[PDB]
């Protein structure tokens, strides 16, 4: 499945009207200056896919997601956003070409949840979603630092990442099949992200990998390894993307959702990292929040954002539909 | 610089609305037809918007794009 | 004081052959592509000026900040960093116009240090450098990623930070205002500078009992409606940061700035609106600062090329300012 | 964006394929300007970082050469 697009009422920045944002079934940059309520729509995918965690989206509480008023327009009633599925490829076991998801939290902070508009529970929504294999928060959800954390993130995190990933006597044959994989994946992916160098992913206990974590060994542009703690902002982001990109490369989530994932990239990388991306919207969706030109002019639509007297507001482009 | 190509953008809307009196279609707006340049004159509109400069019109998703100076 | 000069022998990704970094006396940019060893050159000024944490400039220990070998070149015997600063205003309680700093550190884990080529304790380092208004904790050292810092330390941390730039610390609650009100006027103008169409200002908890509260921040990046710090996105919170760091910095300005990437969650107009309050204050301050950004760059006196070839970190000095006339 | 860069590198196994000396920095940057003289730069320091030429500079601030491989 991908999102055909999302609407917002009265959900953070973006005031009282309804909101529509539709998404390229490829590669969308959301653009647009500091402060303009970009971020935010990476929260409203958080909050209608079943988001618990106030902070993650940037909230003092629940509550506090709903817009709060400006200059022109009054406190909102409630905060709701709608988020469209295409379900042609039947990825959700529902039998209908569009799914539909609505959330809705009032004041008190109750929310209530729709299913293609019969109202369902948060669990309902929780079941029907990792059905169709759709993480709310996944690895596939890099938010801003998130980067700082697949770099942070212990040996035995990792691994236990990749053990969800393959699916849990004969275990071990299976875990090793995805991780054969991804890790040929991470290899030829770095290669290519970091002309010049090369990098693997390695078991701490290659003969009971359940036993240990999974490392990283990176030689950047060389034939010398670096722990990837001593590396720089831009090669710990291309690292980390290497790896997250190597992942979808063997299963293809849904879609992806970065926010600045090329804040200490080089221009070069940005390019690099660009090409990466619409090389694999072929397989997945990608949203991709950004502040650069060159990541920016690579996309096949834009999302742009803006405020009006402290309200946010879209304009969709469709860069093909531009020639 | 970049605070310069969006005032001379600005300008640009400016003179053609002073004598339309009409919305600028933001195709009259991007000079060479190129996904580098498209995105940058989309961009600066955007800008110019949060500064209270122009004003962004739109009716549909990815319909068209017309623009206003304030 | 202000830094004239580094020089780097087997320190990371620098090699064995010492290499030297000339800085202007205003701002000069630090760029190159990612992997080059910019950011190693702001680990250099924090090791010559004493930083213990390895940690903070990425390294197990202390001792692996010496050169480990290259394509090329065998492991370093140790790291040894060098800094020249210029006294002519005696900022140094030296009678010198030229200060030089020298830290080594061996495989063992132990640094000697040198005050113009005669051996010091880490500890006289730190003393006469304390008395110059320069040290590695300052907040004039801004290192990738500590930019929020000024967003998420508690508002006991932030009123300390002011209780430094006051004085030794009554009478003192006369200093501390003092230096506290014009600060605050600093950072509500060059905040409303930053964010156009918003206004900040700086909040005592305890306004009778300065001493017995903390120093909060109080953001409206639309304006009218107060936001809290924690619900801004990457570029309000470095903007903030930033306000704050500038609206110290024009009260009384600290010899030298060191800015590692402050700008990878700006956008371009804020780039070049930061670069131009970079380029303002650098007219009392040294400004150093290593980008990523055309616009940032672009805005820079001189510029440190900095490049890798063979797995060695290598920098060219380049003058906008002498190069101009050609 | 890095077919500046490569642009760069042509005028540079250019002048040398001549010249068959170190190419003055200088001889390179196109407009006056700044901004101009400041990309030109950037784009060695990558084309250096990628193998393609060397820089050269005997002291801090002095004299600017290129010469490619």
């Amino acid at each position: 499945p991908y999102i055909e697009k999302l609407e917002l009422k009265g959900f953070k920045s973006y005031g009282n009207k309804k909101v529509v944002i539709p998404f390229s079934k490829g590669f969308t940059a959301i653009v647009g200056a500091n402060g303009s309520g970009k971020s935010n729509i990476g929260d409203a995918i958080l909050f209608v896919l079943g988001g618990l965690s106030a902070k993650a989206m940037r909230a003092s509480r629940i509550s506090d997601l709903i817009f709060a008023g400006s200059k022109n327009e009054p406190p909102a009633k409630y905060a709701e956003v709608a988020i469209y599925f295409n379900n042609e490829d039947r990825g959700f076991p529902i039998d209908e070409d569009e799914v539909v998801i609505r959330r809705r939290v009032y004041p008190d902070g109750r929310s209530s949840y729709w299913l293609n508009g019969r109202r369902a529970t948060r669990s309902e929504i929780l079941d029907i979603l990792t059905a169709a294999m759709i993480s709310p928060d996944g690895y596939n959800i890099v938010l801003q630092g998130d980067i700082t954390k697949f770099i942070k993130m212990s040996p035995l995190e990792r691994r236990l990442l990749i053990d969800d990933i393959s699916g849990i006597k004969e275990k071990k044959n299976v875990f090793m099949r995805t991780f054969e994989a991804i890790s040929r994946n991470f290899s030829e992916i770095f290669a290519k992200l970091s002309p010049g160098g090369s990098a693997r992913l390695i078991l701490e206990n290659p003969e009971d990998p359940f036993s240990g974590g999974l490392e990283i060994e990176a030689k950047p542009a060389g034939k010398d390894v670096k722990r990837i703690e001593a590396m720089s902002g831009g090669e710990k982001a291309l690292t980390a993307l290497a790896f997250v990109f190597a992942i979808q490369k063997f299963k293809p989530a849904p879609f992806y959702l970065f926010d600045e994932i090329d804040a200490h990239l080089d221009d070069a990388n940005v390019k690099r990292v660009a090409d990466l991306i619409k090389e694999s919207s072929k397989e997945s969706q990608f949203i991709v929040i950004t502040l650069r030109d060159v990541m920016m002019a690579n996309a096949d639509k834009i999302i742009g954002v803006s405020m009006r007297d402290g309200v946010s507001k879209v304009v969709s482009l469709s860069l093909e539909k531009a020639m | 610089d970049i605070e310069k190509y969006v005032e001379e953008l600005y300008k640009v809307v400016k003179k053609i609305y002073e004598k339309t009196g009409t919305p600028i279609k933001f195709w009259d707006l991007v000079p060479d037809v190129e996904p580098k340049i498209i995105a940058r004159t989309f961009l600066y509109l955007l800008f110019l918007e949060n500064m209270g400069r122009v004003e962004i019109i739109q009716e549909e998703p990815f319909g068209e794009i017309l623009v206003v100076p304030m």
